[PDB]
């Protein structure tokens, strides 16, 4: 079927000229078609920015005309998008979408930050419960990722076996970078006996930890 | 620029319920709109094209109708699944979109599960200091949290944070977590997070002192 | 008409 997945700058200081680029995988961009670049803002919000169409012609969004540019690549079968003067309020996640019916086919969508900050990897702290061998029948482990920039992080759990009982909750900017945290509950039995570890993955730092939940004393 | 209205910003809803969004044009937009359905984390998916065509893989709970400035959607029976924003957009003019319908599950009252962790030694070493407290696995939504060092509420230092709706169960959870630098940390005993939900009369507390390994 | 008018040269907001 039709693959469209968009990759690019990650994180781009003010001022500055953004640049993504769209692969899409499974119908030649040249054959039929409206090949769209669609942004979504924090929370809801979806504003269309403009095309590339199948003859290569342009039609972009009458407001954010004067500063954007789409070209495309016909042997490499991708298009690309190119935002200039980038304002902290341009700020958002960006999508390459195919338009003939509607917006069919989607990408996965490639968030993009524009802040003066810097990249800050991630201060991962386990959080294990402090009072004899547990509760109940059930204990809840977790897992504070504190202090990194910019967004995102993905946490999993024992490399993905952990895949219940899970909760990762959304990053809240404290000053100049995020937070996040993530609990996971699991019987009293598998718990001290069985070894569980939070692993979590920075991308824009290329930063991946794998810390170990252990028992506090007692 | 033809502006598109949703209705409900929002709704709760049972299930096997008639659920019925709504969108508006501003001036004459056809038969060219088309409705989108996105989940927490993921692209938004085609539902609906030409006003009231349904897609492929879209379910028959699933159906439009509408011309020329009104449009709606509906669903025969809500099912936990369908929990998400649905956006709706013209394709007539240039490519404008609603300001979506966020649409969660009204299932019965569940207290939360609250668990709170002392900060870390290694975070200490660190320099810092953080008292996590999650709630785990309630509904409704509003709850709640107050922190208290030592008898005293803390309402500085804190970040809360929630988590989207179902979770195959329809609940939420949130997570408070208070942060203060070790010396401080170091200088109090009784560390307690206070959640007043609902389901129940009196508050639900934990806590730990500082004193006991 | 499937919705083809913002893309193939044709429809767009007058003004």
């Amino acid at each position: 079927q039709v693959a469209l997945q968009e990759s690019g700058p990650g994180l781009v200081k003010p001022s500055q000229s953004l640049s993504l680029t769209c692969t899409v995988t499974g119908y030649s961009i040249t054959s039929d078609y409206a090949w769209n670049w669609i942004r979504q803002f924090p929370g809801n919000k979806l504003e269309w920015m403009g095309y590339i169409r199948n003859g290569g012609s342009t039609t972009y969004n009458p407001s954010l005309a004067s500063r954007i540019s789409i070209t495309r690549d016909t042997s490499k079968n991708q298009f690309f998008l190119q935002l200039n003067s980038v304002t902290t309020e341009d700020t958002a996640t960006y999508y390459c979408a195919r338009g003939g019916t509607g917006f069919t086919y989607w990408g996965a969508g490639t968030l993009v930050t524009v802040s003066a900050a810097a990249t800050t990897p991630p201060s991962v702290y386990p959080l294990a419960p402090g009072s004899a061998a547990a509760a109940a029948a059930m204990v809840t482990l977790g897992c504070l990722v504190k202090g990194y920039f910019p967004e995102p992080v993905t946490v999993t759990w024992n490399s993905g076996s952990l895949s219940s009982g899970v909760h990762t909750f959304p990053a809240v900017l404290q000053s100049a970078l995020y937070t996040l945290s993530s609990s996971v509950t699991v019987p009293s039995s598998p718990r001290p006996s069985a070894t569980v570890t939070c692993n979590v993955a920075h991308p824009a730092s290329s930063t991946k930890v794998d810390k170990k939940i252990v028992p506090r004393d007692c | 620029d033809i502006v598109l209205t949703q209705s409900p910003k929002s709704m709760s809803m049972s299930v096997g319920e008639r659920v019925t969004l709504s969108c508006k044009a501003s001036e004459n937009v056809g038969t060219y709109v088309s409705w989108y359905q996105q989940k927490p984390e993921q692209s938004p998916k085609l539902l609906i094209y030409g006003a009231s065509n349904r897609y492929t893989g879209v379910p028959d709970r699933f159906t439009g109708s509408g011309s020329a400035t009104d449009f709606t959607l509906k669903i025969s029976s809500v099912q936990a699944e369908d929990l998400a924003d649905y956006h709706c957009g013209q394709t007539y003019s240039y490519p404008t979109f609603g300001g979506g319908t966020k649409l969660a599950i009204k299932r019965a009252d569940a207290a939360p599960t609250v668990s709170i962790f002392p900060p870390s030694s290694e975070q200490l070493t660190a320099g810092g200091a953080s008292v996590v407290c999650f709630l785990n696995n309630f509904y409704p939504k509003d709850i709640n949290v107050k922190w208290k060092i030592d008898g005293s509420e803390r309402q500085n230092g804190v970040a809360n944070s929630w988590t989207a709706q179902d979770s195959a169960d329809s609940t939420y959870s949130m997570s408070s977590t208070l942060t203060l630098t070790k010396d401080e940390y170091e200088r109090h005993n009784s560390y307690t997070c206070e959640a007043t939900h609902k389901t129940s009369t009196s508050p639900i507390v934990k806590s730990f002192n500082r004193n006991e390994c | 008409h499937q919705l083809d008018p913002a893309f193939g040269a044709n429809s767009t907001n007058p003004d």
